[PDB]
């Protein structure tokens, strides 16, 4: 127990950790021609618009959340627990409709299922399940309201990303859950690099400032 | 002002006998892969009709081209960048597959492996491409209106046929047809180049030609939408968007496209158009669009001029360019002549592939008739194609130049009538729509004899300009796999080298 | 590293541009070779297409075919004519496709249960011939394959295995029941000349039966042997250039002939008016200034008032100088017709002939074949030119204006008007009245008397007669009032007479004032050019029962406006790339002329309609086609015993020949002491021996083996589908009719009857192709062969003047072999498997009389048949010409592989002459090198596709000048006049294979046609005769506008008339029998060649068929498809007697209401479900057409109507017919899939 406390807390992190990044790097060298968001919009149109929306829409509220309140007198631990169970509850109810009618599109709308890849089925049907074992731990969190809890898996997470040893203390007495939602997370980005999920990291930001045509020179 | 060249394309509908040669040899060579196995870069429709895919040039359903705000300003009809940007997880307004066809095959295996004692004769049925399923009926094709196949009705949802009686056309003695042939307007204001969140569409300086850069692209698939032709095809397979890329591979060396090299009909013309690329913006945002013609006409330089041709050398194009320039069919026909019109210039992408439009029999009337100002031959107002479509469909709806081509092609044929068969020389015709002796005799050296030299004029994109040619005609082509091809800096983590570089430097 | 670029952001940021609307950037595009190394290549290989003409540049990558795009380097013609390049179409642009496809034949197959038999069979018969034979004579066994015949269950052979059995069963047939029991069917040779061949020369050094092409796709116009005496010369597409003023009459020139298009459309620019005439508006439509849409199947009609128009204004009004001067020297106008005697008036008969005369107008030679006509000065006359002058003697046949007896320079006159002895009225037939419900008529006479001016002569045996001048009868039969007062010649454009613009107003639907004012500005601008008017003109008028009408009245119009023989004008008409150019090259290779003399040479039509039995269901008798003015008790029987008759008379072959093996008549002869042409002779009037025709059904006269190659025959060539499946293959079949036995109707004179109809008639049907095709699934024995991006070959057309190759890109895939070396591995098989069976033997060959030959003077004034005791049988005049030709079997492959020693010891020649080929074969020698020994030791050899080739290129005048100058010295015998100035400026040239692999070349003016290839003028057809005054092969020498012949004047065709639609009874008594719930109409049913394939090649080529609507469909107006409640893509099933089809439908406004079509062929393998009416796999176009032949193509010995393979015959016309439409109900697919559907 106290083995696979140590491997999953303090040893597994830095080993997604590096191979979300040479992974990511590595692919983008060599694999530009398999960098994109793999759209099947085309093939099946038919209630993608809601749930493509809800699903990015949520996923991306719960980006922020988790962002901001784990790497992070006006705002108290209390007060940012408050905020993650609705605000991020809410996120996390929008994502997990979504998430689930774009599985059980891709696993029974005959276009997209002939077309997809045993990549996109595994990390869609595992972000499903991380977004419903999150919600699953706000009614923990909710025994503890003085954000007892939260203080602990922001001790690890801040313990994690500042390569400081000993971070899976700061897990001592956390809900179960919490333990699967974290190795759940962390497994994400060990398979982050080897599917589609590298889209992510080319959110268009720049297009927002961008001249509207652009022409290349000779080369 | 900034001069920029490219090589622009004009086709004479007037010759096109809708064969669809072209569509097939592009095919074989493009777009044979799974994945864009649907995509046509090169497609021919027959008109009335709604098109490939159906009724794309409805940008109120499609949001196709750019819209000239109040303000005076351009703007994708798609949206602003942040409106843009939100529609990103989900486009509502992508054309779907069905919107195109599903591609399909046959079973022909099981004309060659039926059992023996089989209670019929063995028989291939068609299989969807998409799903690997039996099709129990094939639905669509991309080429399904062909030659009116369809009843008038669904043909004449037309969008070309706005603001005009179309009852009449559904009188077979009234019957008209004609084909579009068409691929990407490798645009000078391309729509689908500000449209894609990426930047990896752009428009190559030397050649004016657009592309989709394959490994930057990121398969936003917002340009489909974006670009009003609908000439930008998602490659369901890769995920990545892909479009017609003027045969660039062949255009570098100086040959024509395969689509231009194989017009059985011999209508299409390639010729170099010098522009200014500093004005591109203020024609593509004049407050009316029935200008927009006349605009891009203001956009073109004249070759021939030495202040043009001074202020090309300074801006880089080629000597053999300017030359090229300078005997360019495609100039002759939209400058000169004015027999070429632009597709849908009020899309404002200012389209660089122009269109000569057809002539047509004569309508049907009450008599023989009699003769008019070109004797046995007709009248422009005689034709039966209503001139008001050809006017929605290449100026934006004012007629007044579609009228004029029409009315020079057929002076050009009354001249020539009573030369080679009176045998006199009568420019009546001529003179009554502004042609000189020389400017027909010209008009039909290009158009009725159409040599091979004179039909195409391509110069070559000179690959030895700001680029190393020694080492790359010594090592390209060993795709060995030295992963350094693709960016500037050396460094690499696999620790290799470009195969077709030099890396020792010369110490001398 | 793209990551660490990423960093050169704004680094690589140049000038922005269009005041910030636009950013220019200096970044990295190494990406773009992805596209660069598509493009990229191995090579390009020359190569072209077998059955357009058209040269392609073929990619190979990767050591694989990718595609292919046109070559453009053909020689440029003049400066002022637009060049070919690049040509091409469509379906060329998709073949590539082919070669690696899911439906390409690898291997041999053969079906399994014959397979099953074959090999027991050779466990208990070491020898082949006797497995074969213990197979094929157990019914039992028979039947069992041949009923399997399209019902799957192909299985992987070997080349060994199928050699054997095909070389065994040949063998067995040969020896016991006739060499002529064997026959092969392929199409167009001009497209591939030695892949044609190949089985052409196997069959014909073992004494098989060779099948026509041109009669059977009805692509022959009959109308042009009658007029010209010539099969069909047409201008080139170049030539369309020269003319100032063309009509598209019935031709969809856009779409079938795509690559040649651009000239009809460029010389719109150059002032040329064009006038389309089609019933919907098609492609060809969209290109002129005029779109004329006459109600189909009425043509004739509006051809016969343009006519009109024309004789009025420009030949009797105001006499045109160049019209008149024209048919006074190139028509057979001013020849005299003999009067016959009527009660109450006179009907043309035969044209005088010298012969009639007293002194016989000073002639020796063939009097009774030289006609006559009266000169300025009303002397008598018999001119240069008539074909009397052909044979028997030299320097007169030609058309100087000259007397042939002083040979000084006359004047013949046109009209007897104005010198006549009285005024005699003559009945003309009239049949405008007649006619289906569907189609408008005008009631006036059966018979319509006219006044014309005659003149009374002294005959040679006392008697007296009235004569007159075919001018004068063909004013009459216009209808041209010339101030007798005839009460049936119009008065005005507007009179309702026999062959008024009014009269046809009513019966094509076509304004009057459109007729008129074409006809007008037509003649008009013949007259300021001389000629430079033409017609094109194809399948929407060649295609119908009538097409000699249609044709006789186009090109009545193009000879009165003297357009016939310029460059610029004329007759053009195209539907199949017949002009193999190299022609005396190629038919001694083809045939084995080398070697032996004749060959077996047979006409389809009647081939097929006889051993298909289509005759048991004839519905059409002869009766209903004669003319009002005939003794109809003369003309009794089925129209196949007019055929037997033909076929007895030599006018016609036949297939099988004789009743009784011809390889053992000259063992009985010996015997009875006489050699075997004169036993052959009493044996056939003692009735021992007998035409094979007469008892096609007794077991002995049907053929047994069938080989078919470059062909999809049982698939979409094939007319009347369901019959060929019934009685030649032996299979399921949808035939819906009853046949003659149980209509209980009446039978045939000539032809036993039975009521049960001998089914599967062929022991072993053998198909080579490189697609699995239709035929190949009802076939026994399929053989993979080579693509033509896989094989060398030769091709040539009637659109250009060039020869092109067809190349090897790669060698064939996976086991295919090409033509050539299939054919040459089963002549090596059947050489060592006929060894004890067959050894030197003695055949004895039936040849018909030739047109071309001395024999075609056969019947002059009559026919007689000796059958009736008539006259004598006299082989080669009134019977076919009794041949002997030695055949060494044992020795077919060293035959098969040299070139014969005929061409040295007889020589070589077509058309009529002949000439020393020596020379030839001594270069061919060195060429080719030779035989070190064996039977043919010392002679050229013949083992590779390209020595073949060589052969046809050195032999012929057209790519040998050598050749050309002999070709043209022969020729300058015959009319006394030098011709070889033809070609002398080009008498270096020779062709040569390797050269055209590296460009195409022009061929050189040869005797061979009559259009010339020269620098200054275009090839025009009879530019020959008009300029170098050498005669039309016809009785007059001139173009024959009066066809005198016995039965073309009793079936009313002696001079050309209205003649409505047949009917074909096919519709009435099936329709409503099984119905299915829908309502079902009648509709005419039109087959129009398609725009995504040639034929039924390219059917199943998946970018034809998905440009296309993925599969068969048919088109219908909105108003039909309304009316049956049919929506489009909706199936429906088109049916009637002959048997039903199933498709889908192409709702359209363009197709006028009363018809429907399905473009020709898209056959039978994809996308077609169940027939409800059936209960079978759905049928073809052709499941529901069926042979019907016309008398009048059946004439022979008769001059310019005599046989010839391919240049006359019956044609399979089937645009009469009407089918049954009806949208369907259930839409089941008989495969077990489950996967069925029900419309409502
Ligand atoms: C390695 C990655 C991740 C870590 C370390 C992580 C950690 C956590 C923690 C500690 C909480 C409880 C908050 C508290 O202290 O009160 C939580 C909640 C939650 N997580 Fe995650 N998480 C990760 C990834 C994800 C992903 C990928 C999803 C979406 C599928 C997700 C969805 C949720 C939801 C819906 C909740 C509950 C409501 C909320 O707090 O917003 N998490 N996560
Ligand atoms: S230019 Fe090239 S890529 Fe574009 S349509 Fe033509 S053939 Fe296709
Ligand atoms: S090949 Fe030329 S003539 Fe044929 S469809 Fe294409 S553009 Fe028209
Ligand atoms: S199929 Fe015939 S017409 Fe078409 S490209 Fe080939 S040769 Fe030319
Ligand atoms: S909108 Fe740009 S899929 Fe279109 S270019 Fe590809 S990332």
């Amino acid at each position: 127990m106290q083995f696979l406390n140590m491997f999953f807390f303090d040893i597994y992190p830095y080993i997604a950790g590096a191979v979300f990044l040479i992974g990511s790097w590595l692919r983008y060298d060599y694999g530009q021609y398999t960098w994109r968001a793999a759209s099947s919009q085309m093939l099946d149109r038919k209630g993608m618009n809601l749930a493509s929306n809800l699903f990015h829409i949520g996923i991306l509220g719960i980006f922020v959340g988790h962002f901001f309140g784990m790497l992070t007198a006006w705002l108290p631990i209390e007060v940012k627990q408050k905020m993650a169970m609705f605000a991020g509850g809410a996120s996390g109810v929008l994502c997990l409709i979504g998430g689930v009618l774009l599985l059980k599109r891709r696993l029974f709308s005959p276009r997209v299922r002939a077309t997809t890849t045993g990549a996109d089925i595994l990390i869609l049907s595992l972000l499903v399940i991380q977004c419903a074992l999150g919600l699953l731990t706000i009614p923990f969190s909710a025994q503890h309201m003085d954000g007892s809890e939260m203080m602990k898996l922001v001790g690890w997470a801040q313990s994690v990303v500042t390569f400081h040893g000993g971070a899976s203390q700061h897990l001592d007495g956390v809900a179960f859950i919490f333990r699967l939602h974290l190795v759940l997370g962390m497994t994400l980005f060990l398979l982050f690099p080897f599917s589609r999920l590298i889209h992510i990291w080319s959110v268009p930001v720049e297009y927002l400032t961008r001249k509207y045509q652009l022409v290349r020179a000779r080369h | 002002m900034k001069i920029r060249s490219q090589v622009g394309m004009v086709l004479n509908l007037d010759k096109c006998i809708g064969c669809h040669t072209c569509s097939v040899t592009c095919k074989n060579v493009w777009t044979s892969r799974e994945g864009v196995e649907y995509a046509w870069f090169n497609n021919v429709e027959t008109k009335p009709g709604q098109g490939f895919p159906t009724d794309w040039e409805n940008q109120e359903k499609y949001k196709g081209g750019w819209i000239r705000k109040i303000n005076g300003k351009l703007q994708p009809r798609m949206g602003n960048r942040a409106m843009l940007l939100g529609k990103i997880f989900a486009n509502p307004h992508l054309p779907g597959i069905d919107d195109y066809y599903e591609p399909f095959d046959f079973d022909y295996q099981n004309l060659h492996t039926a059992p023996e004692g089989s209670k019929s004769q063995p028989i291939a049925r068609p299989r969807s491409l998409i799903t690997g399923e039996r099709m129990a009926k094939i639905e669509k094709g991309p080429n399904w209106e062909d030659d009116l196949g369809g009843e008038f009705d669904k043909l004449a949802k037309d969008k070309n046929f706005d603001n005009i009686q179309k009852a009449m056309y559904s009188q077979f003695e009234n019957t008209f047809m004609m084909y579009l042939p068409r691929l990407c307007e490798h645009c000078l204001n391309p729509a689908c180049v500000a449209t894609c969140p990426s930047g990896a569409i752009y428009k190559r300086e030397e050649d004016g030609i657009v592309l989709i850069d394959q490994d930057k692209c990121r398969g936003w698939r917002m340009c489909i939408t974006g670009c009003p032709y609908k000439k930008i095809y998602f490659n369901w397979k890769s995920g990545k968007s892909e479009k017609c890329i003027f045969c660039y591979p062949r255009i570098e060396a100086g040959q024509p496209t395969v689509c231009s090299e194989t017009c059985v009909g011999r209508i299409r013309y390639l010729g170099v158009l010098l522009y200014d690329a500093d004005a591109i913006e203020r024609a593509a945002s004049t407050e009316n669009e029935k200008d927009l013609y006349q605009r891009q006409l203001d956009v073109f330089l004249d070759p021939n001029d030495p202040k043009v041709i001074e202020q090309a050398i300074k801006d880089g194009i080629p000597l053999s360019v300017i030359e090229a320039a300078q005997q360019s069919p495609v100039y002759k026909m939209a400058m000169e002549w004015k027999l070429a019109l632009p597709l849908h210039p009020e899309y404002r992408t200012l389209p660089m592939v122009w269109y000569v439009p057809p002539l047509s029999p004569i309508q049907s009337a009450a008599d023989a008739g009699e003769l008019g100002s070109n004797g046995i031959l007709p009248d422009v107002e005689s034709l039966r194609i209503p001139v008001q479509y050809l006017a929605n469909l290449l100026t934006a709806g004012d007629t007044k130049p579609v009228l004029r081509a029409l009315k020079r092609m057929l002076a050009m044929r009354h001249y020539k009538r009573a030369e080679t068969v009176d045998g006199k020389v009568d420019t009546r015709a001529l003179e009554e729509v502004g042609l000189t002796e020389a400017q027909a005799q010209e008009m039909y050296r290009y158009l009725a004899i159409a040599n091979y030299e004179d039909r195409f004029v391509v110069p070559s994109s000179h690959r030895e300009l700001a680029r190393e040619a020694f080492p790359e005609k010594n090592g390209c082509g060993f795709t060995f796999g030295d992963g350094c091809h693709g960016s500037d800096t050396k460094f690499n983590l696999f620790n290799s080298r470009r195969i077709d570089a030099i890396d020792v430097t010369s110490k001398t | 590293s793209k990551f660490l670029d990423r960093f050169r952001y704004f680094k690589q940021k140049g000038e922005t541009f269009a005041d910030g609307h636009g950013q220019l950037l200096n970044t990295n595009r190494d990406w773009e070779d992805g596209y660069r190394q598509r493009w990229q290549h191995d090579k390009i290989v020359r190569s072209t297409h077998g059955v357009g003409s058209c040269s392609w540049k073929i990619y190979v990558k990767n050591g694989l075919v990718t595609w292919e795009t046109q070559q453009t380097d053909y020689p440029r013609t003049r400066p002022d004519l637009p060049n070919h390049e690049p040509r091409g179409c469509p379906r060329g642009a998709s073949y590539s496709w082919y070669l690696y496809s899911a439906n390409r034949l690898k291997y041999p197959m053969m079906r399994k249960r014959l397979m099953k038999m074959w090999r027991e069979a050779k466990a208990l018969h070491s020898d082949p011939v006797e497995a074969w034979a213990s197979i094929i004579e157990d019914a039992d066994k028979a039947k069992s394959f041949k009923q399997a015949r399209g019902r799957g269950g192909f299985v992987r052979s070997s080349w060994q295995e199928v050699n054997e059995l095909i070389a065994a069963s040949n063998v067995y047939t040969i020896k016991n029941y006739g060499p002529d029991r064997v026959a092969g069917f392929s199409p167009i040779p001009a497209m591939s000349m030695v892949s044609y061949a190949s089985g052409a020369r196997y069959l014909s050094l073992i004494g098989g039966t060779c099948l026509s092409f041109y009669d059977w796709y009805c692509d022959l116009p009959p109308a042009s042997p009658q007029t010209w005496g010539e099969q069909t010369d047409v201008p080139e597409s170049a030539d369309w250039y020269n003319s100032s003023y063309i009509i598209a009459w019935g031709s969809n020139v856009p779409q079938t002939r795509t690559p040649d298009a651009h000239f009809f459309t460029e010389v719109r620019y150059k002032g040329t008016k064009t006038v389309a005439v089609t019933p919907d508006y098609a492609e060809i439509a969209k290109l002129c200034d005029l779109w004329l849409a006459p109600k189909q199947g009425t043509d004739a009609a509006m051809a016969l008032a343009m006519g009109h128009v024309m004789l009025r204004e420009f030949h009797l009004d105001n006499p045109s100088q160049y019209f008149t001067d024209y048919v006074r020297r190139y028509t057979d106008m001013p020849m005299l017709v003999m009067l016959e005697e009527r009660d109450g008036y006179y009907a043309a008969g035969r044209m005088l002939r010298a012969a009639d005369l007293v002194d016989a107008l000073g002639q020796e030679n063939n009097p009774e074949w030289k006609t006559v006509a009266f000169n300025t000065n009303g002397e008598m006359v018999a001119p240069n030119g008539s074909i009397g002058f052909r044979w028997g003697e030299k320097g007169k046949w030609n058309l100087e204006q000259r007397d042939g007896k002083t040979g000084e320079e006359t004047e013949l006159q046109l009209s007897l008007l104005g010198s006549q002895d009285e005024i005699a009225e003559v009945g003309f037939p009239y049949f405008g009245g007649d006619g289906t419900e569907h189609f408008n008529k005008v009631e006036l006479e059966n018979v319509l008397l006219h006044k014309l001016p005659v003149k009374r002569l002294q005959l040679a045996d006392g008697s007296t007669a009235l004569v007159t001048t075919v001018y004068d009868l063909t004013l009459a039969n216009y209808g041209l009032e010339r101030g007798l007062n005839d009460v049936n010649c119009a008065t005005s454009y507007d009179d309702v007479k026999a062959y008024t613009p009014a009269w046809a107003e009513q019966i094509t639907g076509v304004s009057r004032s459109q007729i008129i004012r074409i006809a007008r500005e037509f003649a008009d601008n013949a007259d300021k050019t001389h000629g430079r008017s033409m017609i094109i003109v194809g399948a929407g008028l060649n295609h119908w029962y009538h097409l000699d009408m249609n044709y006789r009245g186009l090109i009545n119009m193009l000879i009165f406006c003297g357009c016939v023989g310029q460059s610029g004008g004329g007759w053009a008409h195209y539907v199949g790339q017949e002009k193999l150019r190299p022609q005396t090259g190629w038919q001694p290779l083809a045939f084995a002329l080398d070697w032996q003399r004749p060959a077996r040479h047979m006409n389809s039509t009647s081939y097929f309609y006889n051993h298909s039995s289509q005759w048991r269901y004839e519905t059409v008798t002869a009766e209903e086609l004669l003319s009002p003015m005939a003794d109809k008790s003369r003309y009794t029987g089925h129209l196949i015993d007019f055929n037997v008759r033909a076929e007895r008379m030599g006018w016609l072959p036949s297939a099988p020949q004789l009743g009784t093996n011809p390889l053992t008549i000259a063992g009985e002869a010996e015997k009875a002491g006489m050699n075997p042409v004169d036993y052959t002779v009493k044996s056939l009037k003692e009735g021992s021996i007998r035409f094979a025709a007469e008892q096609p059904e007794n077991g002995k006269n049907h053929p047994r083996n069938l080989f078919i190659w470059r062909s999809n025959l049982l698939g979409s060539s094939g007319k009347g589908h369901e019959f060929m499946l019934k009685y030649l293959l032996g299979t399921e079949h949808g035939i819906q009719g009853k046949d003659l036995g149980q209509q209980g109707g009446v039978k045939p004179e000539e032809v036993d009857w039975q009521d049960n109809g001998l089914e599967g008639k062929l022991d072993l049907v053998v198909t080579l192709d490189f697609r699995l095709s239709s035929t190949c699934l009802y076939s026994d024995i399929i053989l993979p062969t080579a693509t033509w991006y896989e094989k060398d070959d030769m091709n040539t057309s009637d659109m250009h003047p060039f020869i092109h190759p067809l190349s090897a890109a790669v060698d064939p895939a996976w086991e295919a072999k090409s033509d050539w070396e299939i054919y040459k591995a089963i002549a090596k098989k059947f050489s060592e498997v006929c060894v004890g069976h067959l050894g030197k033997e003695t055949d004895i060959v039936t040849l018909p009389i030739q047109h071309d030959s001395a024999a075609e003077l056969a019947q002059p004034l009559d026919v007689k048949d000796w059958k009736k005791g008539e006259c004598d049988l006299i082989p080669g005049k009134t019977a076919p010409h009794i041949m002997v030709v030695e055949r060494d079997y044992p020795a077919t492959y060293e035959r098969f592989t040299s070139i014969g020693p005929l061409m040295e010891k007889i020589g070589n020649g077509g058309k009529g002459i002949a000439w020393n080929t020596q020379s030839e074969m001594d270069l061919l020698r060195k060429l080719n090198y030779t035989k070190a020994e064996g039977p043919a030791k010392g002679q050229p050899m013949l083992n590779t596709a390209i020595d073949a080739a060589e052969m046809i290129l050195t032999l012929a005048p057209e790519t040998n000048g050598q050749v050309a100058v002999k070709a043209w010295a022969a020729l300058s015998e015959f009319t006394g006049r030098d011709h070889t100035h033809l070609a002398l400026n080009k008498e270096d040239e020779k062709i040569r294979f390797r050269d055209i692999q590296a460009q195409p070349r022009k061929i050189i003016s040869s005797p061979t046609w009559s259009g010339l290839e020269d620098e200054h003028v275009s090839y025009n057809a009879g530019y020959t005769n008009v300029h170098e005054l050498i005669p039309w092969r016809t009785l007059s020498g001139r173009q024959q506008l009066y066809q005198d012949h016995q039965w073309m004047r009793d079936f009313g065709e002696s001079l050309l008339v209205y003649r409505p639609p047949i009917d074909t009874r096919s519709v009435k008594e099936v329709i409503g029998q099984k119905s299915n719930g829908n309502q079902e109409k009648a509709l005419n049913f039109l087959t129009p060649h398609q725009k995504w394939g040639i034929h039924s090649t390219y059917s199943d080529n998946l970018l034809m068929l998905t440009l296309g609507r993925g599969g068969p469909v048919v088109w219908l107006s909105e108003a039909d498809a309304k009316d049956l409640g049919i929506a489009d893509n909706d199936w429906i099933e088109v049916f009637n007697s002959n048997g039903a089809l199933t498709a889908r439908a192409v709702v359209s406004q363009r197709v006028p209401a009363g018809m429907t079509m399905m473009y020709h062929a898209q056959e039978r393998i994809v996308n077609l479900p169940g027939s409800e009416i059936t209960q079978q796999r759905g049928g073809i176009h052709n499941s529901v057409t069926r042979i019907t032949p016309k008398p009048t193509h059946m004439i022979g010995g008769y001059a310019h109507l005599a046989y010839g393979f391919n240049y006359y015959g019956t044609v399979g016309s089937n645009r009469d017919e009407f089918v049954v439409v009806r949208k369907m109900k259930n839409i089941d697919w008989l495969d077990g899939e489950g996967n069925d559907q029900v419309q409502e």
